[PDB]
């Protein structure tokens, strides 16, 4: 059961250090809402054009 | 495509371009769709 | 006798008497003087009993509460009662203690946190330290305003989606709130607010650079600050609906008008409960916030939710009125504020332990015998009490 | 006289909706350009727009699914602790034997 | 008089963030082509770079996963290891008995 | 004797003789008043030996089907007795409500349902608050249409 333990805490240090993170995911979520939302605005404006 | 917009308009202060599109922090990931919107607003901007 | 209670003092066999008697070191022995009496500048005392004995009342927080020194100070910061000196304490104000004490910590053991994390939620201290957390924040930032116009839209939506992607917030509309709420809370030595930051990370700062400049030090306690806010927010468990309305107007929370939300030890515990009791109303909640956000809730509405009979709710409602609470009942804040609601649940929940309706708690209350120094029952009504 | 314990009971959440309604349209402007072409153009705009609807629904789905993943990796690691509590008592039942 | 144990402890890990800036533009170039041309070009072009953009980072989450699998095999055959030694125990027990 | 069962009456030793045999408090003996009288526009009846019989009959529903009094109303109302007045039931109006309640009380428990589940089912009331659900509803469709 320590042994699972260690195993279980290196599981999560994998989670959180591999690149793939939760941080990459909001990072990218919010950066790309950001763009997409300016990008629905220009493609009304050329859309009512 | 920005020089060639300067050019056309007689406006040389224009500017849509800016740096950090890339950034070394998450590999770059979305530095294309962050020029894409870039190249958007220039064409708006030339439109009108 | 002086007793040098400096933490380096090296002391003789009285400092150490009182070591042994309170089974603590030096520097525990230290800090817990500083505890008792914040105005002892030096580290000796003399060898009062009196002030023996205010040492050992703060060492007895400690045992109650299974602190240590350190762990009981934090704790006594959280509380909002770090400066109190124990050594020139009133009865009411350290029965009073005691009480804050006993609340935190019963919570925190529901809540499984250490007295550190509570810290962490409660202390308006921040490092300066920069990380790469915030040089990335900072440049995420940076570049997301590089265009901003302050008279065409609000920085706090603008920002807000690149604070929410720099704290792993899923949702932008808490990043708003929570910038929103430390604007009012201005935290760091610099009181800084969205607006100034973004002045200096617009007019100072360069993305990617080694040094930056020495002002940074008041935007790093500020995005620590957020990190702080937003820590409470996912430890609270508090509905984005909620967590909003408490930043906007933190007076449907009990506070003061136009008063910085708090984020102490006892505001966190109200929250806390605050969303424990949302999560209580089930799928009802909606309208309950709905109606408690507007000004419009009322009893029955909540009597639905909480699968009661109304004039359970009702009967409550009027004993909170009628009786003299502190920030008490008045018909106009009853379902208007949350403490309101919680002296009125509060005679709910006593009516059913005792299996009595409302009004039966409240002939009990009327029994109080410094209460009978004014009007005196008579043994009639202690007949009916018992009935 | 035995004391009966109670029952266990059920937790509940709420999960409360939030609410945004949408944009309005901003002024139109007479594009110099013919209607054909203004067509393709816009045709082009909302094209790319969707694309980057596409993919923001992919980035949203690798967060909460990560999110996820953290959460049920922190409630393993709790669960073991309590194990390893567990654990102890029988080894020491063991002693005890 | 027994000594009783220790409480088990939880674990921990530093997850520590990287970062590296942003790059900076470099020198920009007249073309002879005129805007309309460049922008489909420029178009074209970052057309280009945001599929291979989806496409790293399609590689990343496999490599990440492949990453995590390798880390399981090699768990489950510490805890086999172990477990092979228990039931082994449980023999010798039953000798004992 | 007139006994004052106001939800708020505080009222004497007859009341609380009742609440006692009754084993409930003033809320659900008001309560259990007007289920078995819905059109006592007062908080009193007279100490008749048929009103007790009445209150009676009225708990003893609630202890069978094992509910509260707020849960025998809310039952009534779902079961379409709800403004039956029990004190001047028939015999077969009343063997015919217990064997509804039997009927229900059983599928409810088959069902793994509670009486507050089924009481939102059968609602005929509704509320009026606006919640973000609706306003998402009004845009969604307000759009679409």
């Amino acid at each position: 059961l320590k042994t699972q333990q260690e195993q279980t805490q290196s599981q999560l240090a994998f989670l959180q250090r591999k690149f793939s993170n939760q941080a990459l995911y909001n990072w990218l979520r919010g950066r790309l809402a950001a763009i997409y939302f300016q990008f629905y605005d220009l493609a009304v404006a050329r859309c009512l054009m | 495509a920005e020089q060639a917009y300067r050019w056309e308009l007689n406006d040389d202060s224009a500017r849509f371009i800016k740096p950090g599109a890339w950034q070394g922090t998450y590999a770059g990931l979305l530095a294309g769709e962050t020029l894409m919107l870039s190249l958007a607003q220039m064409e708006d901007a030339h439109l009108k | 006798e002086e007793i040098d209670l400096n933490s380096g003092s090296t002391g003789d066999w009285r400092k150490t008497i009182l070591k042994r008697a309170f089974n603590i070191d030096d520097v525990s022995l230290f800090r817990l003087l500083k505890i008792t009496d914040h105005d002892n500048k030096d580290g000796k005392i003399k060898n009062n009993l009196k002030n023996l004995s205010n040492l050992y009342i703060g060492k007895l927080l400690a045992d109650i509460h299974q602190l240590t020194i350190d762990e009981l100070d934090l704790l006594l910061i959280a509380v909002g009662e770090g400066k109190t000196n124990l050594s020139a304490i009133s009865d009411k104000q350290l029965a009073t203690l005691i009480r804050k004490l006993n609340t935190i910590t019963s919570w925190l053991h529901t809540q499984k946190w250490s007295v550190f994390q509570l810290f962490i939620m409660t202390s308006t201290s921040y490092n300066k330290t920069l990380t790469p957390e915030i040089k990335n924040l900072l440049d995420t930032v940076y570049h997301g305003l590089q265009g901003f116009d302050k008279d065409k839209a609000d920085l706090l939506h603008v920002m807000a989606p690149y604070i929410a992607a720099t704290l792993q917030l899923s949702s932008e509309n808490v990043a708003h709130s929570v910038l929103l709420w430390a604007d009012k809370l201005q935290p760091g030595d610099g009181a800084m607010t969205a607006e100034k930051f973004w002045d200096w990370l617009n007019t100072k700062y360069t993305p990617g650079s080694s040094e930056a400049v020495e002002t940074q030090e008041h935007i790093v306690q500020y995005c620590q600050a957020l990190a702080q806010l937003e820590m409470v927010y996912h430890s609270t468990g508090i509905n984005e609906n909620a967590f909003r309305l408490f930043v906007t107007k933190p007076e449907m929370f009990g506070a003061a008008t136009g008063a910085a939300p708090a984020h102490d030890a006892l505001s966190l515990i109200m929250l806390t409960r605050f969303a424990d009791w949302v999560n209580a109303l089930g799928e009802k909640a909606s309208s309950v916030l709905a109606a408690f956000e507007a000004n419009s809730l009322t009893a029955e509405q909540l009597a639905d939710a909480m699968n009661l009979d109304a004039n359970l709710l009702l009967q409550a409602s009027i004993q909170a009125q009628n009786h003299q609470h502190l920030p008490p009942v008045t018909p106009e804040n009853a379902f208007s504020c949350w403490t309101s609601i919680n002296t009125i649940l509060q005679w709910v929940n006593v009516a059913q332990q005792l299996n009595v309706a409302p009004q039966g708690v409240s002939a009990l209350v009327g029994l109080d015998y410094i209460q009978s120094m004014k009007e005196t029952p008579t043994y009639a009504q202690w007949e009916n009490a018992a009935g | 006289i035995y004391a009966t314990p109670a029952d266990p009971k059920a937790l509940l959440s709420a999960a409360v909706a939030t609410s945004q309604g949408g944009g309005k349209l901003p002024e139109s402007f007479m594009s110099l350009w013919r209607f054909p072409h203004m067509l393709e153009n816009a045709r082009g705009m909302v094209s790319q727009l969707t694309q980057f609807g596409s993919t923001l629904q992919n980035i949203i789905e690798r967060q909460d699914a990560e999110a996820l993943n953290a959460l049920l990796q922190n409630q393993a690691a709790e669960l073991i602790l309590t194990n390893l509590s567990i654990q102890d008592k029988t080894i020491e039942e063991l002693d005890a034997e």
